[PDB]
């Protein structure tokens, strides 16, 4: 019961979610032919597993999840990789060609094609479930096909579901991994058609997170399967209260906490202790040190000051051995060190959850299996720095109306342009309205 | 005269389930059902709990919307002796949100409850009334049992309602919106229960957390004192005595007022093998740290007061001190009402204790808690905040100001009389 369904948009989204399932089936005791010893069910069950992993007769417990791309080469690896056996040749989805880095290109001239069918598998993993709970959507901005398909994939599973969840996993452009110039205006465009369709929105800095390889593990040009696996971790925390279940807290209650107003939906996360195995060698890593870690700004996905800005939720989601007691020390110590400031109509707490199952690592992984890590989730006005960038980026190309001829020939109207800008001016200027002190 | 009790959402599942546990211990009743007492006592009035292999039956109904709080309750100790068809659950769950109980997710849900509580009240001899169970700051039980709270007043206007409501505190809180859960929930109350024990669980922490000496206490602390509140609470009903006290006299001797039904519980000894002295008893069952609501009584003004001593002990001692206790704090009397305050004395102790004390009083003093809960709302409600989840069920924030409004009222009642 409560179901998600996994939705991979772009090259990106395929990747990262390729680290993702394998991460999880290495934490269920799925193998790669998805059959799952430990699993005495066979053909169904009632697991917490079961939620992101559906049965079959044979005990092969396959993903619950859909991998999409316009061009085949990325979910062709998939096809042919070592978990080629467990995804299922429906659940990948590839055209014939990119969206060119554009939007346009993604959401009309060549999103229009597969978005049917797209939807369509999507439904047959929909009947499969049955409470489906909502989707987990995993894209890029600045790419056409996690932009423009996207948010097309958005929009039609607002209609055709409704108001069912829509969670998302949103990869914030990098200049450093930056592969368009253009991607500014992706970002700008998607960030304002999906504004209205998703839920809850986790975006990523590949920025910070590349920072935090090369600090913390040490790797002097860290690769997109760096950032994937360190990204499939910082998801495994956030979603192991769905797939593993007493201390351990369903999200929804996290969501229903960091989600002041709609709007106000892009949560900042932060992990701890992302450490080399050699570091990890002879050190053990308290409750109070990897809670220090999370309020660490160096430690966060995004890249923002959280002290410019006020909390109006922080939660803390831990995983391995770890006992309320140790958790509640650690928090007062912080509190003691920490000038976590809250917005005046929120409560100032931490809402926690233990899961005692420990975290995992994909063996030849850089990063060093602990007993315990913990990932922070808090809705700070900071996240609002992020946006800024961006938009200025947009309004430096814009200004110029640079590049805008490729939209234009798409179809698209510079209208489109405006119209997500001034979105995006009213977002940076919801977050200051939060923050003001009531009278 | 049976009491068709009812437990809804996961702390009303909890709480009620160990109450069951509790009392099934008293009147020597097993897993099973079977009974095998050593006291008649425990059968003359079990029936009050108890529908009769020579097996007695719960008179309960546990209500959810998500199974697995029921599931867990199942799988208890007496998980048998709980009747199965009086398992009445969804699987939508509620998401916390009083509206997804009380509007969306309970409307279904609650017909199929009535029908259980209707097959009860119709094999009752004489339906003394309905015994209620719940959280007022989460979703099931705050919304979805305010619900079947009226249900039940229309469908039975001539029974007694009777709720146990557990008062959310941000020291043990699960979400931001508890608060706003909560004036609901309170607003429900004052209109369509007769009698309300409000168990704060704040207070429950602190005791555990201070005097219990408990640094970390989880929800079964909270719960211990919780049941045992209960038990003593009900004992009156569920053993026989000189005051075989009934909902409706309950009612009539507590509650000057209607919209004033709420009370503030008293437990002591706050847990042994050395029984306290029945001046001991009675100093703590009056002393703040041994209530169970948050508030001080010093602070108000006590309207009624019940005293109940169970175990072996000096009834004359016992007069004693209550007499006492009256004398020194007449300012925390009312003076308008006479005899404001009454004792009964049980044979039977409560379980693994030589004797116990629980106070059931009616304090301006309870105002206190309800301006927390009113503060709170206020906090979050003068910016909307967290308001869309409501709005979304088709809420409006009119009926969130009146309920805001009604909760104040109630506390300016309480202080009126106070002074
Ligand atoms: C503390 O003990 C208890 C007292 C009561 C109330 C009650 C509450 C009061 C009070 C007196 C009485 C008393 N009223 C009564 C009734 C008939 C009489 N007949 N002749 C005399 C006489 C007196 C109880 C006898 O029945 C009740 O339900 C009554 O003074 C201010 O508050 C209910 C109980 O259950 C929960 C209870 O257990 C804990
Ligand atoms: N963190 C992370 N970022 C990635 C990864 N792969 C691509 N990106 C980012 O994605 C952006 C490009 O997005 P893509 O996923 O390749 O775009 P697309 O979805 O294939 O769309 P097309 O232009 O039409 O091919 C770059 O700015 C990269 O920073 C990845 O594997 N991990
Ligand atoms: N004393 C006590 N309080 C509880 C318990 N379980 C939950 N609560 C409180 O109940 C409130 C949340 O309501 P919940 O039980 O989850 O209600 P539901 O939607 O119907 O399940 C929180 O304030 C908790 O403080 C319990 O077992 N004992
Ligand atoms: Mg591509
Ligand atoms: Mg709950
Ligand atoms: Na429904």
């Amino acid at each position: 019961m409560r179901e998600c369904i996994s939705i991979h948009v772009g090259q990106a989204g395929v990747q990262i979610g390729n680290a993702c399932w394998e991460l999880y089936c290495l934490e269920h005791g799925i193998q790669p032919d998805g059959q799952m010893p430990s699993d005495k069910t066979i053909g169904g069950g009632d697991d917490s597993f079961n939620t992101f992993f559906s049965e079959t007769g044979a005990g092969k417990h396959v993903p619950r999840a859909v991998f999409v791309d316009l061009e085949p080469t990325v979910i062709d690896e998939v096809r042919t990789g070592t978990y080629r056996q467990l995804f299922h040749p429906e659940q990948l989805i590839t055209g014939k060609e990119d969206a060119a880095n554009n939007y346009a290109r993604g959401h009309y001239t060549i999103g229009k094609e597969i978005i049917d069918l797209v939807l369509d598998r999507i439904r047959k993993l929909a009947d499969q479930c049955t409470g489906l709970q909502g989707f987990l959507v995993f894209h890029s901005f600045g790419g056409g096909t996690g932009s423009g398909f996207t948010s097309l994939l958005m929009e039609r599973l607002s209609v055709d579901y409704g108001k069912k969840s829509k969670l998302e996993f949103s990869i914030y452009p990098a200049p450093q991994v930056s592969t368009a110039v253009v991607e500014p205006y992706n970002s700008i465009l998607t960030t304002h058609t999906t504004l209205e369709h998703s839920d809850c929105a986790f975006m990523v800095d590949n920025e910070a997170i590349y920072d935090i390889c090369r600090r913390n593990l040490d790797i002097e040009r860290p690769t997109y399967t760096n950032l994937n696996r360190l990204i499939s971790q910082i998801v495994s925390s956030i979603t192991a209260s769905l797939r593993f279940d007493a201390l351990n807290v369903d999200l929804t209650e996290f969501q229903t906490n960091l989600v002041p107003y709609p709007r106000i939906h892009f949560p900042l996360a932060t992990y701890a202790p992302v450490i080399s195995a050699e570091k990890a060698y002879h050190e053990q890593l308290s409750v109070a040190e990897i809670t220090n870690a999370c309020f660490e700004p160096a430690n966060q996905m995004v890249k923002c000051d959280p002290r410019h800005g006020k909390y109006m939720a922080c939660c803390l989601l831990y995983r391995g051995d770890v006992v309320p007691k140790d958790v509640n020390a650690a928090i007062a110590t912080i509190k003691t060190k920490r000038s976590i400031q809250f917005v005046d109509w929120c409560p100032t707490g931490f809402k926690v959850g233990i899961n005692y199952q420990p975290p995992t690592v994909v063996p030849g992984g850089d990063l060093a299996k602990v007993q315990r890590a913990v990932c922070m989730l808090s809705n700070t006005t900071a996240i609002a720095e992020a946006w800024a960038r961006l938009d200025h980026k947009f309004d430096l190309m814009y200004a110029k109306r640079a590049f805008v001829h490729w939209y234009v020939g798409e179809g698209m109207e510079e209208g489109e342009f405006s119209e997500a800008r001034e979105d995006m001016a009213a977002l940076e200027k919801d977050y200051e309205e939060v923050g003001v002190d009531s009278v | 005269r049976e009491i068709v009790h009812i437990q809804a959402g996961q702390c009303g599942n909890q709480i009620g389930a160990k109450f069951w546990e509790v009392i099934s211990d008293e009147h020597g009743i097993d897993p099973t059902g079977s009974y095998h007492g050593d006291s008649d006592l425990q059968l003359e009035r079990i029936n009050v709990y108890y529908n009769e292999g020579n097996k007695y039956v719960p008179r309960a109904i546990l209500v959810d919307l998500e199974p697995g709080t029921m599931d867990s309750v199942r799988s208890g100790p007496f998980g048998q002796i709980f009747r199965p068809d009086n398992f009445v659950f969804g699987q939508s769950g509620a998401g916390n949100n009083w509206a997804k109980g009380h509007y969306t997710e309970g409307a279904e849900l609650v017909d199929s409850v009535l029908d259980v509580v209707r097959k009860e009240s119709e094999s009752c001899d004489c339906l003394q009334g309905f015994q209620l169970t719940h959280s007022l700051g989460g979703g099931t039980g705050s919304g979805m049992g305010t619900l079947l709270i009226s249900k039940i007043r229309e469908e039975y206007p001539d029974r007694i309602m009777n709720t146990f409501s557990v008062m959310p505190s941000p020291k043990v809180s699960d979400t931001v919106v508890e608060p706003y859960n909560a004036t609901l929930s309170v607003h429900q109350l004052v209109e369509n229960t007769d009698e309300t024990y409000c168990i704060d669980n704040e207070a429950l922490y602190d005791i555990c957390f201070r005097t219990l000496k408990l640094t970390t206490p989880t929800y079964g602390d909270l719960n211990h004192l919780v049941s045992a509140t209960m038990s003593g609470v009900t004992t009156c009903l569920r053993f026989p005595g000189q005051l075989n006290a009934d909902l409706r006299k309950l009612a009539v001797n507590m509650v000057p007022f209607p919209r004033l039904h709420f009370f503030m519980p008293g437990f002591a000894p706050l847990t042994q093998y050395r029984g306290l002295t029945v001046p001991e008893l009675t100093q703590q069952m009056f002393d703040s740290k041994n209530m169970m609501a948050a508030c001080d009584p010093r602070h108000g003004r006590y309207l009624t007061v019940a005293a109940i001593f169970r175990g072996r002990m000096s009834m004359k001692e016992v007069d004693e001190q209550m007499l006492n206790v009256q004398n020194k704090n007449s300012s925390y009397f009312v003076e308008w009402i006479p005899n404001n305050v009454k004792t009964a004395v049980c044979d039977i102790p409560p379980r693994g204790l030589k004797m116990s004390a629980t106070f059931i009083g009616n304090s301006t003093a309870i105002q206190e808690l309800f301006k927390r809960i009113s503060e709170q709302f206020t906090a979050m409600f003068r910016r909307k905040a967290f308001l869309h989840w409501y709005t979304g069920e088709g809420m409006d924030e009119m009926e969130f100001t009146e309920a805001e409004s009604n909760m104040n009222d109630l506390v300016s009642e309480y202080q009126q009389y106070q002074d």
